[PDB]
RNA sequence: AGGAUGUUGGCUUAGAAGCAGCCAUCAUUUAAAGAAAGCGUAAUAGCUCACUGGUCGAGUCGGCCUGCGCGGAAGAUGUA
């Protein structure tokens, strides 16, 4: 049982994919070409993460989740890498409403029981790699 | 290493250290570190001390030292016999009566004040003690 | 730990929840991990139900409020309590679906009507129909 | 409100306060107004456990002595040069 | 074993014990947390 | 018995997932669960702590003031 975070239609890699799983008894093939034809419909260069579940046949499943709130944060805020120094240096700046899209989509992946505390969250994030909500 | 810029002379009589001591009670800061025996402190005892204080709290709020060595401590050297006058001056000392408070600190949290005491305590060689400012 | 003024805070509001709700389900859940819980609140949720882990003697207190003090014996071990504040039932049916597929803890007693209910024979709420059935 | 038993001392002195506070007390003294300056021995630990708090200092205290309330606040302390002890205790009348 | 004037507990598991009139520690955990006063 | 979710926090790095280092240390679901106290891995995994529910059933925890002891304490002719 193992997980990843694997770009949208892209996946076989060896340094990226292959070896990690591929240690574990996985058919790299299969798996690659699975997930990118079920990760066909994610938006081009959403990085998604995947948690792949292998039995001790060697066969396996796997779940796609919705892209972590780093990465939908880098992309609202337009930016491609957090700050080196978050909350010392300040990098992004999405709008609240912003913060609710993706924070509705995490939704579909939260534990928040209402849309405020998964903001709340995803604003937590947004602090966390020094991109100011503006 | 604490000395006085200039003094009236070089040298002084040994003396006697009888007595309590004046300046008993935290004056600048909140913590002190006050002494309960009675000795002599040297320039470089009195530094030491500085020096693991200051390195215990990495350099962060106030420190006071309310002594300072004024009295020059003379010495003979070796193969020397007694005699042909006083010797040198080698160090300087502070006399030190029971109740001295030796240094000040503020602005640090009291669990880190009595750990930075702590570690400077272990360079003196009196036995001191933990104290705290208090209403007058 | 908890001072007074924490645990008598505790006690009124849950037993202000206890005077809204109509079905209290009681239940072991001890060894079961968080996930699967956190599976069982958004079920909660969901359903309308309301969902706390509290202290034995803690229950008892504010338990002895209103007509809640046959469940007193039902406070001997660990236990979470289940109040349907909206709607009765779902719960009772929601907690032994998840009893059974779960093989761990138990369940203990429920109580509708001021009176307890005995753990075989819940079956009686966890078989009562939707509030629009009558129709 | 602090209240605080007291007793009138028989005889003042260096060596008759070393006994006191051998004995675990430690004397005292109250003036202020129009009266004459009135000796007091005090139980030193209870007294102690008193002045460690703030409001000690700054309320008004009362002190019976023969039966009789005295109130008065804390005007001056003197302390033991190293240990966590009283000396004298200056009050003066309310 | 470390046999030095000033013994003390080095982690949560170092524990003192005075056996035969000297006092040691002993840790479950750490072999080099192993003292004796001397 | 639990110790969860965003999440492998951001940066860095071949990798850095609580746990080389730097910055941040919020928020959620919580009975409670640190953007992690220590071990562990190439990085994960895995062990454990903080914390909390349960069991038990009445003392227990840790500072001060002091009395008397313990260690620290090895020499040469023979106890000495
Ligand atoms: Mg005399
Ligand atoms: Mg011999």
């Amino acid at each position: 049982y193992v997980k990843l975070q694997v770009a949208a239609g892209m996946a076989n890699p060896s340094p990226p994919v292959g070896p990690a799983l591929g240690q574990q008894g996985v058919n790299i093939m299969e798996f690659c070409k699975a997930f990118n034809a079920k990760t066909d419909s994610i938006e081009k260069g959403l990085p998604i993460p995947v948690v792949i579940t292998v039995y001790a046949d060697r066969s396996f499943t796997f779940v796609t989740k919705t892209p972590p709130a780093a990465v939908l944060l880098k992309k609202a805020a337009g930016i491609k890498s957090g700050s080196g120094k978050p909350n010392k240096d300040k990098v992004g700046k999405i709008s609240r409403a912003q913060l609710q899209e993706i924070a509705q989509t995490k939704a579909a992946d939260m534990t928040g029981a209402d849309i405020e505390a998964m903001t709340r969250s995803i604003e937590g994030t947004a602090r966390s790699m020094g991109l100011v909500v503006e | 290493m604490l000395q006085p810029k200039r003094t009236k002379f070089r040298k002084m009589h040994k003396g006697r250290n009888r007595g309590l001591a004046q300046g008993t009670d935290v004056s600048f800061g909140s913590f002190g570190l006050k002494a309960v025996g009675r000795g002599r402190l040297t320039a470089r005892q009195i530094e030491a001390a500085r020096r693991a204080m200051t390195r215990a709290v990495k350099r962060q709020g106030k420190i006071w030292i309310r002594v300072f060595p004024d009295k020059p401590i003379t010495e003979k050297p070796l193969a020397v016999r007694m005699g042909k006058g006083k010797g040198n001056v080698e160090y300087w000392v502070a006399l030190i009566q029971p109740g001295k408070v030796l240094y000040e600190m503020d602005g640090v949290p009291e669990e880190l004040a009595r750990e930075a005491f702590k570690l400077a305590a272990a360079k003196l060689p009196i036995k001191t003690t933990f104290v705290t400012k208090t209403v007058m | 730990a908890l001072n007074l003024q924490d645990k008598q805070a505790i006690v009124a509001e849950v037993s202000e929840v206890a005077k809204g709700a109509l079905s209290a389900v009681v239940a072991d859940s001890r060894g079961v991990t968080v996930d699967k819980m956190t599976e069982l609140r958004k079920a909660g949720r969901e359903a309308g139900v309301y969902m706390r882990v509290v202290r034995n003697t803690l229950l008892r207190r504010a338990v002895e409020g209103t007509p809640f003090e046959c469940l007193k014996d039902a406070f001997v071990g660990p236990t979470l309590i289940a109040y349907v504040t909206e709607h009765p039932g779902a719960a009772a049916r929601l907690f032994k679906e998840f009893a059974k597929a779960n093989a761990k803890f138990e369940v203990k007693a429920a109580a509708f009507e001021g009176e307890l209910i005995p753990a075989s024979q819940i079956d009686r709420l966890a078989t009562l129909p939707t509030y629009e059935e009558a129709i | 409100m602090f209240t605080i038993n007291a007793e009138v001392r028989k005889e003042q002195g260096k060596g008759a306060s070393r006994r006191l506070r051998a004995a675990n007390k430690f004397p005292a003294i109250i003036y202020g107004g129009k009266e004459a300056p009135l000796a007091i021995e005090l139980d030193h630990d209870k007294v102690m456990n008193m002045q460690a708090k703030a409001e000690f200092y700054s309320e008004v205290l009362t002190i019976v002595v023969d039966g009789k309330e005295i109130k008065v606040k804390a005007q001056d302390v003197q302390r033991h040069p190293y240990k966590p002890k009283l000396q004298h205790i200056d009050f003066v009348r309310a | 074993m470390k046999v030095r004037a000033s013994v003390k507990k080095l982690c949560r598991n170092c524990k003192i014990v005075k056996r035969d009139g000297v006092i040691r520690v002993i840790c479950s955990a750490e072999p080099k947390h192993k003292q004796r006063q001397g």
